[PDB]
């Protein structure tokens, strides 16, 4: 807990092609998705 | 399949 932005266990970083992707450490899988906002 | 299909490279390489 420290503000909010990335889900628990998500790394935001660029791939070989140089695009910012996200990887979920929960299942351990790279998934290029844009995190939704629930407010 | 409990794991999501990876589209961009980097993780696990390929």
């Amino acid at each position: 807990g420290s503000s909010s932005g990335l889900p628990p266990g998500w790394e935001e970083k660029q791939d070989d092609r140089g695009r910012s992707y996200y990887v979920d450490h929960n299942s351990k899988t790279t998934t290029w998705s844009k995190p939704t906002m629930q407010d | 399949a409990p794991l999501s299909p990876m589209s961009p490279p980097g993780y696990k390489l390929v």
